[PDB]
């Protein structure tokens, strides 16, 4: 697939009756293998939306999407867990982690999804973790952890998987200065040696500029900014 | 890895408070069943002391042969009882007497009182009332001609286990032989020689023996048991029964109930983690082995610490009940468990099976967003399906009871109410303006999530309901026990009594300190035919015996009246309505009696309920005041003595026409019965309560559980302890009154079924249970939620466990 | 009294036997009437913890704690719980906004605590929402929402509060330089009119700059940084 995500004229409202709302107008976007888009916008102006779309998470109301060139729309739930199993791999805005398994089996859940071993998977997600600096949490709780520390641990399952295609919101929203030019050199490197397309959504100035393509959002509009 | 991890969830609040509430369902149900099922082996065991027989055979000629030897075969104790009354000649002073032919098996069970003790019927030996050689002057080891027989006086008969009352007695008792009938030279085929059969053996003989005779019967036979002969005690016992087994149902009801809403709730608690699996690419094998994987296994633990602790209850309590049974009970059957286990395992699938069907179908990022999930499966349709199915499985489990009927009609009303006035209050509510600040977030709370509010009312609606009706069935019952057996009451009667002796032996009662009582006129006839139609055919016990009429100027005070009108006029006389409905006859009916060439008619115009339990004599017809004057008018009396019988021995040379009649033994006899039956309700009723208010308690915890998360930010935010106990005093006080004021109606409703079709009751709505349940109910939960708040704001970083 | 917060040897520590973990080393701290303090720190520094035990929210090891001239430490639950009521406003890392109610009933909340009127409280924080950009967004579950809004909701709970101190975990953690813009000239307004000291635990170098003083929190231990 040239092309590993494809939209044509997407659109997608929400609520009923007069509570209806819409939130995307019509989208057109291609995403050729191997580049680095970060999308931008105002707050409420549906980039999460977007995004959980993308990864086949939701559906619109009409339009068309062909992640990894497959008509998700006309494919059951079935086969899109599986799709995204094999190649997919998500990060959540709330980090959504599952608040009774430590940190370490937290990042190897995906691994034993995909019924991989336990040792290697295991080993896997050590090095994994340790390479974030959270090498003495790894029996933590998600309560005993703070914003930084689960932002790294959601981070961390996304990577665990190595998928084709990464789909992150805010990698680093909850992260100073430091931790998040490092987090952006891990998935710049990711890419470069693994050929990893991903997709950030992100305030981030500095983290756009590095991503090949910046696009704005703007009522349920793609354009591009930088 | 998984194990755990499947440790970590079960000691999370929410998963800990469900299984916590499904053992206790299971332990509830497990150790009430056993115990009910104990106890009431234990009462069959005890009614068969004083019948010689678990199961009685009833006809009026002789039944082939190879039912008898069948019954051999099947392994089973089968007695013989086949004899009338005849006439006897003590040398040459003719005297009728009641004669009894019975088999050496015969008393099978129970003890034959005799003096002196320890004789039985041998050939050539006969056995006498004391009235009766007292009135043919003959004494112990003589000789009496009974019909063409010479047979010798082996002793007397005080009392026998299947005697009765039978107060219109004409003629003592006489103990001989089966063997011996023959030689009596005086039984005609005309009079039913009262054939009766007694069987004993197992429950699972007696049951197959009877599935095999029942097509071999004639309507003359009837099969029955917990039927003594004359006086109808084993009806109480029959009652009793059906008392213990609403019981069960009733705890089986209140473990449904909780099982539904803590499973809903965990259902729910499940919902974002499935979310996030189906994130992960969880396919649909991954994701059925995880979710039904914890499911089964809370299941599993619930199960086992279930059973582990009904167990334990029930020897516990066994061991601590040694000195109110008389024995040791026998081992309970094995339905209880699946009563529990499969009723839980039901109870489970069916709230869990939407929930489940409705996830894997609808997008995860719907699911997180709490937005439209798929339409499938609505809830108007889902509902009554589920409803269909747990009803029919309900009939399955019962075996078509009306007591299970009327549980049902009560509940459905409850239902519909519940809905009616829920809608109602919210209508009302919402245009509400309130000035306290706790009923103020009290009544918002309640408006926000109706549905989720709905359900908690008709859970709690349930609950309140079945407690409140076992408790009034109680309480009428246990006040019909002691009515019918008052703790003075006469233990002497008196019959053959002239008319023109009614004065004398009056003054002589107040002579001797004795409170004279009624003195019912009796004249013994039998009716013609009714409509013109010759009765002769028909088979009714009232046919081939001698009816008993009485006249009563006034009303009958301890006998009630319900149909009809009183007093009844000239050629009307009012009648059983039990005696009506086996006769199939309507008011002014004519019916026309023949005693002594005298055939009277007369009409219908009242129908009175009578209860054939009370000592005290009770007519089917009552005549008008000197309607019968040409028939010989006898008269029958009673009186209490319980010091000496030197004025007995002065009355009976007084009157010695007169009859006397000691009813002692069948006092001792009823009353030790009575004091059982009354443990047994005594003793169930406190467990059922005890146990149902556990279950309410964990509703009420599930509850709060629900709310934890507000409550978590008003502390938070700066609330006082006392502003939270308050609010929450005030929302499930509001919940739990609204719920009691629906339980009224609906136990209401299901009592007056109850009474009309099984315990044959009369129903009066009871506005003291309209003001007692809804208080009550709502005071009982404001204590429970008062008292689980306070619990839960008590500790410190509270806001950290938000998360949770 | 002048001196708000008087934090003298504070002492921190976390976990059971081998889980121990000690967070916070000696802390002193010193604020007066008015002033503007803004908290910097590395991710897992323990900045919430500081923040949570300043506020009574909990208890720390040992060490001195007054808050408006009482020592934190010598009250039960119930003295302080009234002391949060009638003088402290805080918002959190996760905002544990209540999913059952919507955004309208989240921020009417302090105001039913304090005792107004239904309605004066109810068109009080429709007013302050509509003030804080959400004005179409009312009826909205928390979930309905995103990570702006519901950052936002949770702001305007704390200004409904009224409050005499105000703590903030990140007021700008999930916010553009829009709106982060926005959101920091409402706090230094609020500060410039009633006098209300601020607490803040920021990422942001611009709102840490705009602060009167900037604490960075090392090893358990304050250094004043300007
Ligand atoms: N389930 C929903 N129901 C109704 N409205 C919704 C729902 N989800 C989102 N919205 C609306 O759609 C807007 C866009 O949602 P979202 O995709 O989270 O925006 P965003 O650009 O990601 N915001 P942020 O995360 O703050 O940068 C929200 O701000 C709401 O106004
Ligand atoms: N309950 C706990 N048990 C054990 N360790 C804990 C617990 N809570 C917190 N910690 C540890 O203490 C550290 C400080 O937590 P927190 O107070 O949230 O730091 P922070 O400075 O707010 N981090 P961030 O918000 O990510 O910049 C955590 O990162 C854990 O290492
Ligand atoms: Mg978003
Ligand atoms: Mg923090």
């Amino acid at each position: 697939a040239e092309n590993i995500v494809e939209v044509h004229h997407l659109k997608k409202s929400v609520g009923q009756g007069e509570h209806e709302l819409s939130i995307l107008t019509g989208v057109e976007l291609v995403v050729k293998r191997g580049e680095t888009i970060a999308l931008v916008g105002e707050s409420g102006s549906g980039k999460s939306t977007l995004l959980a779309i993308l990864a086949g998470l939701d559906d619109g109301s009409s339009g068309e999407v062909s992640l990894v060139g497959q008509p998700l729309h006309n494919m059951d739930e079935e086969a899109r867990a599986k799709l995204r199993a094999k190649h997919v791999g998500f990060v959540f805005q709330s980090f959504m982690l599952i608040p009774t398994l430590n940190a370490l089996e937290n990042v190897e859940l995906p691994a034993l999804l995909r019924g991989e071993s336990s040792a290697e998977s295991r080993n896997g997600a050590k090095a994994l973790l340790e390479q974030l600096g959270l090498g003495k949490r790894l029996d933590h709780l998600p309560a005993q952890l703070s914003g930084g520390e689960q932002q790294r641990v959601a981070l961390a399952r996304a990577f665990n998987g190595r998928p084709d295609v990464l789909f992150a919101d805010e990698p680093t929203g909850n992260l100073d200065r430091q931790t998040g030019d490092k987090i952006a050199d891990l998935l710049f490197s990711l890419n470069r040696e693994h050929g990893t397309t991903l997709i950030m959504v992100t305030h981030d100035l500095q983290l756009a500029a590095r991503c090949d393509r910046c696009l704005r959002l703007v009522n349920g509009q793609l354009q591009e900014e930088a | 890895m998984i194990a755990r991890w499947f440790w970590r969830e079960w000691r999370s609040p929410s998963l800990l408070i469900v299984w916590l509430a499904l053992s206790l369902a299971v332990a509830c149900v497990l150790a009430l069943g056993n115990i009910s099922d104990r106890m009431e082996k234990g009462l069959s065991q005890q009614s068969r002391e004083f019948m010689a027989g678990d199961r009685a055979l009833r006809s009026s000629r002789e039944v082939p042969q190879a039912w008898l030897e069948e019954a051999q075969k099947r392994g089973l104790k089968v007695g013989k009882q086949l004899t009338f009354a005849t006439m006897t000649f003590a040398g040459d002073t003719p005297q009728l007497a009641n004669v009894k032919a019975v088999d050496d098996i015969y008393p099978m069970y129970g003890d034959l009182q005799t003096n002196p003790p320890g004789l039985k019927p041998q050939a050539g030996s006969v056995l006498l009332a004391p009235r009766l050689m007292a009135l043919l002057n003959l004494k112990t080891g003589d000789t009496i001609d009974v019909g063409d027989a010479t047979l010798r006086i082996a002793g007397e008969v005080i009392q026998e286990p299947d005697s009765g009352f039978n107060p219109f007695q004409m003629a003592p008792r006489l103990m001989m032989n089966l063997a011996d009938v023959d030689k009596t030279g005086a039984v005609q085929p005309g009079s039913r020689v009262t054939w009766r059969y007694k069987f004993g053996g197992n429950e699972n003989q007696l049951d197959g023996y009877e599935k095999w005779l029942l097509p071999q019967l004639k309507p003359e036979q009837r099969w029955y048991g917990l039927e003594q002969d004359e006086g109808a005690l084993g009806r109480s016992m029959e009652r009793s029964q059906q008392f213990l087994l609403l019981s069960a149902l009733l705890t089986l009801l209140l473990a449904v109930a909780a099982v539904a809403v803590a499973m809903n709730h965990y259902c729910r608690s499940r919902y974002d983690l499935v979310a996030i699996l189906k994130t992960l690419g969880a396919g649909r094998a991954q994701l059925r082995k995880l979710i039904v994987g914890q499911w089964l296994m809370v299941l599993t633990l619930s199960a086992v610490t279930g059973g582990a602790i009904g167990l334990l209850f029930e020897n516990v309590l066994m061991v601590l009940l040694k000195p109110v049974l008389p024995a040791a009970l026998p081992p309970a059957s094995l339905w209880p468990w699946l009563w529990a286990l499969g009723t839980m395992t039901v109870i489970s699938l069916l709230v869990g099976l939407r929930p489940y069907r409705l996830l894997l179908a609808t997008q995860p990022l719907r699911v997180l967003r709490n937005d439209v999930v798929a339409n499938v499966w609505p809830l108007k349709f889902y509902l009554p399906i589920v409803s269909v199915v747990v009803v029919l499985l309900l009939a399955g489990l019962m075996g078509g009871s009306m007591l299970l009927w009327a549980v049902l009609a009560g509940a459905v009303v409850l239902a519909l109410l519940c809905g009616v006035l829920g809608w109602m209050l919210l209508n009302v509510l919402r245009r509400m303006t309130l000035k306290s600040l706790p009923l103020r977030l009290a009544v918002s709370r309640l408006l926000r999530q109706p549905w989720s509010t709905l359900s908690q009312l008709s859970a709690f609606s349930l609950s309140f309901m079945l407690l409140a009706l076992l408790l009034v069935l109680r309480g009428d019952l246990l006040d019909r026990w002691q009515q019918q057996l008052p703790p003075e009451s006469p233990n002497y009667f008196l019959i053959n009594i002239a008319t023109e002796q009614v004065a004398p032996l009056k003054a002589f009662l107040a002579e001797h300190q004795i409170v004279p009582e009624s003195f019912y006129p009796v004249v013994r006839a039998r009716l013609t035919a009714i409509n013109d139609k010759p009765t002769e055919g028909n088979e009714d016990e009232a046919l081939n015996r001698e009816l008993n009429l009485t006249w009563q100027n006034t009303r009958p005070d301890h006998n009630p009246i319900v149909a009809g009108n009183w007093p009844p006029k000239a050629d009307e006389v009012s009648m059983e309505e039990g005696l009506a409905k086996r006769l199939n006859v309507a008011l002014g009916d004519t019916v026309t009696f023949m005693g002594d060439t005298q055939e009277f008619r007369a009409k219908v115009t009242s129908l009175r309920k009578v209860d054939w339990e009370s000592l005290r004599p009770n007519f089917y017809f009552i005549f008008p005041e000197g309607a019968l004057d040409g028939q010989p008018q006898s008269w029958l009396t009673s009186f209490r003595w319980e010091n000496g019988n030197g004025m007995l021995t002065q009355l009976n040379r007084q009157f010695p026409t007169i009859s006397l009649l000691d009813i002692g033994a069948i006092l001792k006899q009823v009353g030790q019965v009575l004091e059982q039956v009354s443990r047994a309700l005594e003793v169930m009723v406190v467990l059922v309560t005890a146990c149902g208010m556990l279950l309410l308690l964990a509703q009420v915890q599930v509850g709060m559980r629900q709310r934890h998360q507000e409550l978590v930010v008003w502390r938070t935010l700066g609330a006082g302890k006392k502003l939270l106990r308050t609010t929450l005093w005030c929302e499930f006080a509001m919940l739990g009154f609204v719920s009691g004021l629906v339980a009224a109606i609906g136990a209401e409703t299901a009592l007056a079924v109850l009474q009309a079709k099984v315990f044959d009751f009369p129903w009066e709505p009871d506005w003291r249970l309209w003001i007692v349940l809804p208080c009550s109910g709502a005071l009982l939960l404001s204590l429970f939620g008062g008292w689980l708040g306070a619990r839960l704001v008590k500790g410190k970083a509270l806001f950290r466990q938000f998360a949770g």
